[PDB]
């Protein structure tokens, strides 16, 4: 029953219709938002030092 | 961005100590200049007087 619903869900999916968009694959979540957070504090805190000189 | 501003910042304020300097020796060997040049006439004129 869990297969067969699956893949009822997955035709519904299917007949569905969204807007498109786009992104990458979901292995690399994480890593890419840690990367973007230390990224974002670097830049904050270098703007930070340049706008008091 | 910011990076030009703070180097053109720097620039202005280098180009504009030395202009300071000057303006200072100027002045404060202009005052002096003529403090010395009174008391030299003052002197001048009160020796003049006496042995007249």
């Amino acid at each position: 029953h869990l297969n067969f619903l699956k893949k009822r869900l997955l035709q519904q999916c299917e007949t569905l219709k969204v807007p498109p968009k786009k992104m990458e694959d979901l292995t690399n979540v994480s890593s890419l938002l840690n990367m973007e957070r230390a990224r974002d504090k670097a830049n904050e805190e270098g703007l930070a030092l340049l706008q008091e000189e | 961005k910011k990076r030009q501003r703070m180097i053109e910042v720097q620039d202005e304020l280098l180009r504009l100590e030395p202009q300071l300097k000057q303006l200072q020796t100027k002045y404060d060997e202009l005052k002096e200049r003529k403090s010395s040049l009174r008391n030299a006439a003052y002197f001048l004129s009160n020796l003049k007087q006496l042995y007249q």
